Protein backbone atom coordinates (compact mmCIF):
# COMPACT_ATOMS: atom_id res chain seq x y z
CA UNK A 1 0.00 0.00 0.00
CA UNK A 2 1.44 3.51 1.08
CA UNK A 3 4.21 1.24 2.59
CA UNK A 4 5.13 -0.55 -0.47
CA UNK A 5 4.99 3.15 -2.79
CA UNK A 6 7.11 4.72 -0.59
CA UNK A 7 9.75 1.77 -0.55
CA UNK A 8 9.04 2.25 -4.25
CA UNK A 9 9.77 5.77 -4.43
CA UNK A 10 13.32 6.00 -2.32
CA UNK A 11 14.83 2.63 -4.72
CA UNK A 12 13.55 4.76 -8.15
CA UNK A 13 14.93 7.81 -6.94
CA UNK A 14 18.41 6.90 -6.35
CA UNK A 15 18.16 4.08 -9.31
CA UNK A 16 17.03 5.75 -12.37
CA UNK A 17 18.24 9.30 -13.65
CA UNK A 18 16.84 12.33 -12.28
CA UNK A 19 14.57 12.34 -15.85
CA UNK A 20 13.59 8.71 -15.04
CA UNK A 21 12.85 9.18 -11.67
CA UNK A 22 10.65 11.97 -12.69
CA UNK A 23 8.47 9.52 -14.99
CA UNK A 24 7.84 7.50 -11.39
CA UNK A 25 7.30 10.24 -9.53
CA UNK A 26 4.00 10.57 -11.48
CA UNK A 27 3.96 6.33 -11.69
CA UNK A 28 3.91 6.41 -8.24
CA UNK A 29 0.17 7.48 -8.13
CA UNK A 30 -0.21 4.49 -10.23
CA UNK A 31 -4.03 5.04 -11.69
CA UNK A 32 -5.34 5.81 -14.80
CA UNK A 33 -1.94 7.46 -15.99
CA UNK A 34 -2.37 6.47 -19.59
CA UNK A 35 0.73 7.75 -21.98
CA UNK A 36 -2.43 10.32 -23.17
CA UNK A 37 -2.76 11.27 -19.08
CA UNK A 38 1.28 11.79 -18.80
CA UNK A 39 1.33 14.19 -21.42
CA UNK A 40 -0.25 16.67 -19.43
CA UNK A 41 0.82 15.37 -16.22
CA UNK A 42 4.52 14.74 -17.35
CA UNK A 43 4.24 16.94 -19.92
CA UNK A 44 7.38 15.07 -21.30
CA UNK A 45 8.18 14.58 -25.06
CA UNK A 46 5.85 12.26 -26.58
CA UNK A 47 7.94 9.75 -28.23
CA UNK A 48 11.15 10.43 -25.54
CA UNK A 49 8.51 9.57 -22.71
CA UNK A 50 7.57 6.34 -24.70
CA UNK A 51 11.19 5.76 -24.79
CA UNK A 52 11.70 5.72 -21.18
CA UNK A 53 8.53 3.97 -20.58
CA UNK A 54 10.58 1.16 -21.91
CA UNK A 55 13.56 1.79 -19.79
CA UNK A 56 10.80 1.14 -16.84
CA UNK A 57 9.49 -1.60 -18.75
CA UNK A 58 12.33 -3.72 -18.26
CA UNK A 59 11.18 -4.08 -14.52
CA UNK A 60 7.41 -3.42 -15.52
CA UNK A 61 7.40 -0.96 -12.65
CA UNK A 62 4.07 -0.31 -13.71
CA UNK A 63 2.92 -3.64 -15.06
CA UNK A 64 1.65 -1.92 -18.84
CA UNK A 65 -1.65 -3.07 -18.05
CA UNK A 66 -3.38 -3.01 -21.18
CA UNK A 67 -6.91 -1.88 -20.24
CA UNK A 68 -7.75 3.36 -26.17
CA UNK A 69 -7.16 4.33 -22.18
CA UNK A 70 -4.64 2.88 -20.24
CA UNK A 71 -4.98 1.70 -16.64
CA UNK A 72 -1.34 1.25 -14.94
CA UNK A 73 -0.71 -0.33 -11.26
CA UNK A 74 1.84 -1.90 -9.69
CA UNK A 75 1.52 -5.19 -8.65
CA UNK A 76 5.30 -6.23 -9.12
CA UNK A 77 7.62 -8.11 -7.17
CA UNK A 78 10.13 -6.62 -9.13
CA UNK A 79 11.17 -3.92 -5.88
CA UNK A 80 11.52 -6.94 -3.55
CA UNK A 81 13.19 -8.80 -5.67
CA UNK A 82 16.05 -5.30 -6.62
CA UNK A 83 16.55 -5.23 -2.88
CA UNK A 84 16.80 -8.63 -2.64
CA UNK A 85 19.59 -9.02 -5.83
CA UNK A 86 21.98 -5.70 -3.95
CA UNK A 87 21.98 -8.51 -1.01
CA UNK A 88 23.09 -11.08 -3.22
CA UNK A 89 25.86 -8.29 -4.75
CA UNK A 90 26.96 -7.46 -0.93
CA UNK A 91 27.87 -11.52 -0.43
CA UNK A 92 29.02 -11.73 -4.03
CA UNK A 93 31.52 -8.60 -2.90
CA UNK A 94 32.61 -10.69 -0.11
CA UNK A 95 33.35 -13.92 -2.05
CA UNK A 96 36.15 -12.16 -4.91
CA UNK A 97 38.54 -14.87 -3.93
CA UNK A 98 42.38 -14.10 -1.97
CA UNK A 99 45.65 -13.87 -2.81
CA UNK A 100 46.02 -17.50 -2.94
CA UNK A 101 49.71 -18.28 -3.50
CA UNK A 102 52.26 -16.82 -5.89
CA UNK A 103 56.07 -15.75 -7.35
CA UNK A 104 55.90 -14.08 -10.22
CA UNK A 105 58.33 -13.27 -13.20
CA UNK A 106 58.47 -10.00 -13.54
CA UNK A 107 60.44 -10.08 -16.85
CA UNK A 108 58.07 -12.33 -18.74
CA UNK A 109 55.04 -11.48 -17.07
CA UNK A 110 54.90 -15.50 -15.95
CA UNK A 111 52.92 -16.42 -12.20
CA UNK A 112 53.70 -19.68 -10.22
CA UNK A 113 52.05 -21.09 -7.38
CA UNK A 114 53.41 -22.77 -4.40
CA UNK A 115 53.73 -26.15 -5.45
CA UNK A 116 55.63 -24.76 -8.58
CA UNK A 117 57.92 -23.64 -6.03
CA UNK A 118 59.86 -27.18 -5.70
CA UNK A 119 61.11 -27.14 -9.29
CA UNK A 120 60.98 -23.02 -9.59
CA UNK A 121 63.73 -22.60 -7.15
CA UNK A 122 67.59 -22.96 -7.89
CA UNK A 123 69.46 -25.47 -5.90
CA UNK A 124 72.94 -24.23 -5.90
CA UNK A 125 72.16 -20.87 -5.02
CA UNK A 126 69.08 -21.63 -3.12
CA UNK A 127 67.82 -18.46 -4.68
CA UNK A 128 64.07 -18.12 -6.61
CA UNK A 129 64.25 -18.11 -10.18
CA UNK A 130 62.20 -18.18 -13.13
CA UNK A 131 61.59 -21.50 -15.96
CA UNK A 132 60.95 -20.57 -19.23
CA UNK A 133 61.54 -16.97 -18.93
CA UNK A 134 65.34 -17.82 -16.37
CA UNK A 135 65.21 -14.26 -14.64
CA UNK A 136 65.38 -13.84 -10.74
CA UNK A 137 62.03 -14.83 -9.97
CA UNK A 138 59.98 -11.98 -7.73
CA UNK A 139 57.86 -13.62 -4.99
CA UNK A 140 54.58 -11.79 -5.28
CA UNK A 141 53.78 -10.37 -2.39
CA UNK A 142 51.93 -7.13 -2.53
CA UNK A 143 52.07 -7.74 -6.47
CA UNK A 144 48.66 -9.81 -8.09
CA UNK A 145 46.32 -9.41 -4.54
CA UNK A 146 42.97 -10.48 -4.93
CA UNK A 147 42.85 -10.07 -1.29
CA UNK A 148 42.87 -6.21 -0.55
CA UNK A 149 40.51 -5.84 -3.46
CA UNK A 150 37.76 -8.29 -2.27
CA UNK A 151 37.62 -6.49 0.74
CA UNK A 152 37.19 -3.12 -0.17
CA UNK A 153 34.91 -3.83 -2.89
CA UNK A 154 33.00 -5.83 0.40
CA UNK A 155 32.91 -3.05 2.22
CA UNK A 156 31.94 -0.49 -0.04
CA UNK A 157 28.34 -2.18 -0.74
CA UNK A 158 27.99 -2.88 3.34
CA UNK A 159 28.53 0.79 3.39
CA UNK A 160 25.51 1.17 0.74
CA UNK A 161 23.10 -1.18 4.09
CA UNK A 162 23.00 1.54 6.63
CA UNK A 163 21.23 4.00 4.32
CA UNK A 164 19.17 1.39 2.74
CA UNK A 165 18.32 0.01 5.92
CA UNK A 166 15.45 2.92 6.09
CA UNK A 167 14.27 1.38 2.63
CA UNK A 168 14.63 -2.35 4.07
CA UNK A 169 13.00 -1.38 7.48
CA UNK A 170 10.25 -0.42 5.02
CA UNK A 171 10.09 -3.40 2.73
CA UNK A 172 9.47 -5.28 6.22
CA UNK A 173 6.55 -3.04 7.00
CA UNK A 174 5.18 -3.70 4.12
CA UNK A 175 5.98 -7.47 4.76
CA UNK A 176 3.78 -7.76 7.40
CA UNK A 177 0.74 -5.82 6.19
CA UNK A 178 0.76 -8.96 3.38
CA UNK A 179 0.60 -11.29 6.51
CA UNK B 1 29.67 -3.35 -26.32
CA UNK B 2 30.46 -4.49 -23.04
CA UNK B 3 31.80 -0.70 -22.07
CA UNK B 4 28.48 0.26 -22.96
CA UNK B 5 26.70 -2.33 -21.03
CA UNK B 6 28.87 -1.75 -17.69
CA UNK B 7 28.92 2.17 -18.40
CA UNK B 8 25.89 4.78 -19.59
CA UNK B 9 23.86 1.99 -22.37
CA UNK B 10 21.60 3.76 -24.37
CA UNK B 11 20.25 0.71 -25.15
CA UNK B 12 19.32 1.30 -28.99
CA UNK B 13 22.70 0.96 -29.64
CA UNK B 14 22.65 -2.45 -28.09
CA UNK B 15 20.41 -3.76 -30.00
CA UNK B 16 22.28 -2.88 -32.68
CA UNK B 17 25.62 -3.50 -31.41
CA UNK B 18 24.04 -7.43 -30.83
CA UNK B 19 23.70 -7.60 -34.81
CA UNK B 20 27.67 -6.28 -35.60
CA UNK B 21 28.34 -9.28 -33.01
CA UNK B 22 26.54 -11.89 -33.78
CA UNK B 23 27.23 -10.92 -37.31
CA UNK B 24 30.75 -11.57 -36.89
CA UNK B 25 30.31 -14.22 -34.96
CA UNK B 26 29.07 -15.71 -37.34
CA UNK B 27 31.57 -14.98 -40.37
CA UNK B 28 34.03 -16.83 -38.38
CA UNK B 29 31.94 -20.30 -39.01
CA UNK B 30 31.39 -19.08 -42.78
CA UNK B 31 31.88 -15.68 -45.19
CA UNK B 32 28.65 -16.17 -47.42
CA UNK B 33 25.79 -17.47 -45.99
CA UNK B 34 23.01 -16.62 -47.79
CA UNK B 35 22.36 -12.53 -47.06
CA UNK B 36 25.26 -12.52 -44.26
CA UNK B 37 27.41 -9.95 -46.32
CA UNK B 38 31.13 -11.67 -47.12
CA UNK B 39 32.96 -9.16 -44.45
CA UNK B 40 36.05 -8.29 -46.55
CA UNK B 41 40.04 -8.19 -45.55
CA UNK B 42 40.71 -4.57 -47.37
CA UNK B 43 39.35 -3.27 -51.44
CA UNK B 44 37.00 -6.25 -51.61
CA UNK B 45 38.75 -9.32 -50.50
CA UNK B 46 36.12 -11.96 -48.76
CA UNK B 47 37.43 -12.97 -45.34
CA UNK B 48 39.06 -16.51 -45.84
CA UNK C 1 -8.72 35.73 -49.69
CA UNK C 2 -11.45 37.24 -48.06
CA UNK C 3 -10.99 40.30 -46.84
CA UNK C 4 -7.58 42.33 -46.17
CA UNK C 5 -7.31 46.16 -44.65
CA UNK C 6 -4.39 48.26 -45.90
CA UNK C 7 -0.97 46.47 -44.93
CA UNK C 8 -1.39 43.01 -44.52
CA UNK C 9 -0.46 41.40 -40.87
CA UNK C 10 -1.25 44.57 -39.17
CA UNK C 11 -2.67 42.89 -36.85
CA UNK C 12 0.36 40.70 -36.12
CA UNK C 13 2.89 43.75 -35.59
CA UNK C 14 -0.15 45.15 -33.28
CA UNK C 15 0.33 41.56 -31.16
CA UNK C 16 4.03 41.81 -31.11
CA UNK C 17 4.06 45.45 -29.83
CA UNK C 18 1.97 43.94 -27.20
CA UNK C 19 4.67 41.57 -26.20
CA UNK C 20 7.21 43.80 -26.33
CA UNK C 21 6.20 45.52 -23.76
CA UNK C 22 5.67 42.60 -21.68
CA UNK C 23 8.65 41.38 -22.05
CA UNK C 24 11.00 45.00 -21.54
CA UNK C 25 9.32 44.60 -18.23
CA UNK C 26 6.16 47.87 -19.10
CA UNK C 27 3.38 45.83 -18.08
CA UNK C 28 0.02 48.21 -18.86
CA UNK C 29 -3.50 47.93 -20.30
CA UNK C 30 -3.72 48.99 -24.01
CA UNK C 31 -6.82 50.16 -25.88
CA UNK C 32 -7.03 49.16 -29.62
CA UNK C 33 -5.98 53.06 -30.50
CA UNK C 34 -3.16 53.13 -28.21
CA UNK C 35 -1.86 49.90 -29.97
CA UNK C 36 -2.61 51.34 -33.36
CA UNK C 37 -0.65 54.85 -31.90
CA UNK C 38 2.54 52.79 -30.61
CA UNK C 39 2.91 50.63 -34.13
CA UNK C 40 2.53 54.40 -35.90
CA UNK C 41 -0.80 52.66 -37.65
CA UNK C 42 -3.57 54.56 -36.22
CA UNK C 43 -3.82 56.28 -39.00
CA UNK C 44 -4.60 53.16 -40.95
CA UNK C 45 -8.29 54.89 -42.10
CA UNK C 46 -11.22 54.27 -39.84
CA UNK C 47 -12.65 51.18 -42.22
CA UNK C 48 -9.60 49.69 -41.65
CA UNK C 49 -9.70 50.70 -37.95
CA UNK C 50 -13.53 49.05 -38.04
CA UNK C 51 -11.98 45.73 -39.81
CA UNK C 52 -8.94 45.40 -37.14
CA UNK C 53 -11.79 45.06 -34.29
CA UNK C 54 -14.32 42.92 -36.42
CA UNK C 55 -12.42 40.56 -37.88
CA UNK C 56 -8.52 40.37 -37.08
CA UNK C 57 -9.09 40.87 -33.33
CA UNK C 58 -11.80 38.05 -33.35
CA UNK C 59 -10.19 36.06 -35.35
CA UNK C 60 -7.83 35.21 -32.65
CA UNK C 61 -8.60 32.57 -30.37
CA UNK C 62 -7.15 33.46 -26.84
CA UNK C 63 -7.59 37.75 -27.18
CA UNK C 64 -8.69 39.01 -23.72
CA UNK C 65 -9.76 42.37 -23.51
CA UNK C 66 -10.56 43.41 -19.52
CA UNK C 67 -13.12 46.27 -20.66
CA UNK C 68 -12.25 49.43 -22.40
CA UNK C 69 -8.29 48.10 -22.26
CA UNK C 70 -7.11 45.32 -23.78
CA UNK C 71 -4.78 42.65 -21.86
CA UNK C 72 -1.78 40.12 -22.45
CA UNK C 73 -3.70 37.29 -24.25
CA UNK C 74 -0.61 35.12 -25.26
CA UNK C 75 -0.25 34.63 -21.68
CA UNK C 76 -2.74 34.79 -19.21
CA UNK C 77 -0.43 34.51 -16.07
CA UNK C 78 1.40 37.40 -15.64
CA UNK C 79 5.30 37.04 -16.70
CA UNK C 80 6.29 37.91 -12.97
CA UNK C 81 9.38 35.06 -12.68
CA UNK C 82 9.11 35.45 -8.80
CA UNK C 83 7.75 32.50 -6.98
CA UNK C 84 9.21 29.75 -8.81
CA UNK C 85 10.02 27.84 -5.60
CA UNK C 86 6.21 28.27 -4.68
CA UNK C 87 5.53 27.26 -8.37
CA UNK C 88 7.39 23.79 -7.49
CA UNK C 89 6.02 23.64 -3.98
CA UNK C 90 2.81 22.37 -5.52
CA UNK C 91 4.14 19.35 -7.18
CA UNK C 92 0.66 18.21 -8.81
CA UNK C 93 0.75 22.32 -10.81
CA UNK C 94 4.67 21.13 -12.04
CA UNK C 95 5.40 25.02 -12.66
CA UNK C 96 1.78 25.22 -14.08
CA UNK C 97 3.07 23.92 -17.27
CA UNK C 98 5.75 26.30 -17.53
CA UNK C 99 6.91 26.80 -21.14
CA UNK C 100 10.74 27.77 -22.69
CA UNK C 101 9.08 30.09 -25.25
CA UNK C 102 6.95 32.28 -22.04
CA UNK C 103 10.52 31.69 -20.25
CA UNK C 104 14.00 33.72 -21.41
CA UNK C 105 12.33 36.50 -21.69
CA UNK C 106 9.35 36.77 -18.75
CA UNK C 107 11.79 39.76 -17.32
CA UNK C 108 15.41 38.76 -17.76
CA UNK C 109 17.69 35.86 -19.42
CA UNK C 110 16.67 32.37 -18.42
CA UNK C 111 20.55 31.59 -18.52
CA UNK C 112 20.53 34.43 -15.12
CA UNK C 113 17.20 32.72 -13.33
CA UNK C 114 19.06 28.97 -14.15
CA UNK C 115 22.30 30.12 -12.05
CA UNK C 116 19.52 31.53 -8.98
CA UNK C 117 17.57 28.01 -9.65
CA UNK C 118 20.76 25.77 -9.69
CA UNK C 119 21.85 27.13 -6.21
CA UNK C 120 18.01 27.34 -5.19
CA UNK C 121 16.62 23.49 -4.01
CA UNK C 122 14.65 24.00 -8.03
CA UNK C 123 16.05 21.68 -10.39
CA UNK C 124 15.25 22.49 -14.38
CA UNK C 125 15.54 19.16 -17.01
CA UNK C 126 14.14 19.74 -20.60
CA UNK C 127 12.23 16.79 -22.27
CA UNK C 128 12.23 18.90 -25.46
CA UNK C 129 15.30 20.63 -26.17
CA UNK C 130 13.79 24.34 -26.77
CA UNK C 131 9.67 23.32 -26.66
CA UNK C 132 8.67 23.48 -22.98
CA UNK C 133 10.78 23.16 -19.58
CA UNK C 134 10.31 21.28 -16.18
CA UNK C 135 10.54 22.05 -12.80
CA UNK C 136 10.98 19.26 -10.13
CA UNK C 137 13.11 18.71 -6.73
CA UNK C 138 14.51 15.10 -6.69
CA UNK C 139 15.33 16.13 -2.57
CA UNK C 140 18.36 14.67 -1.34
CA UNK C 141 17.25 11.08 -0.31
CA UNK C 142 18.37 9.99 -3.73
CA UNK C 143 21.46 8.29 -3.35
CA UNK C 144 24.25 7.66 -6.19
CA UNK C 145 25.94 4.80 -3.85
CA UNK C 146 28.72 2.85 -5.84
CA UNK C 147 27.98 1.25 -9.10
CA UNK C 148 24.34 1.95 -8.86
CA UNK C 149 23.92 1.68 -12.76
CA UNK C 150 25.90 -1.15 -13.09
CA UNK C 151 23.50 -3.20 -9.90
CA UNK C 152 20.64 -2.22 -12.38
CA UNK C 153 22.59 -3.82 -15.39
CA UNK C 154 23.36 -6.88 -13.60
CA UNK C 155 19.31 -7.53 -12.41
CA UNK C 156 18.14 -7.76 -16.40
CA UNK C 157 16.10 -11.33 -16.33
CA UNK C 158 12.82 -9.30 -16.83
CA UNK C 159 10.68 -11.83 -17.72
CA UNK C 160 12.91 -14.71 -16.92
CA UNK C 161 11.15 -16.76 -13.97
CA UNK C 162 12.81 -18.82 -10.78
CA UNK C 163 15.36 -15.94 -10.17
CA UNK C 164 13.24 -15.15 -7.07
CA UNK C 165 13.21 -19.07 -6.16
CA UNK C 166 17.06 -18.13 -5.81
CA UNK C 167 17.49 -15.84 -3.92
CA UNK C 168 14.62 -17.33 -1.11
CA UNK C 169 16.66 -20.55 -1.14
CA UNK C 170 19.53 -18.50 0.14
CA UNK C 171 17.39 -16.60 2.22
CA UNK C 172 15.82 -19.94 4.15
ZN1 LIG D 1 59.71 -15.65 -16.34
Amino acid sequence: PAALKRLAKYVIRGFYGIEHALALDILIRNSCVKEEDMLELLKFDRKQLRSVLNNLKGDKFIKCRMRYFINYRTLVNVVKYKLDHMRRRIETDERDSTNRASFKCPVCSSTFTDLEANQLFDPMTGTFRCTFCHTEVEEDESAMPKKDARTLLARFNEQIEPIYALLRETEDVNLAYEI
Amino acid sequence: LRRNEQNGAAAHVIAEDVKLLQFHVATMVDNELPGLPRAMQKSGRPLK
Amino acid sequence: SGSSGYKFGVLAKIVNYMKTRHQRGDTHPLTLDEILDETQHLDIGLKQKQWLMTEALVNNPKIEVIDGKYAFKPKYNVRDKKALLRLLDQHDQRGLGGILLEDIEEALPNSQKAVKALGDQILFVNRPDKKKILFFNDKSCQFSVDEEFQKLWRSVTVDSMDEEKIEEYLKR
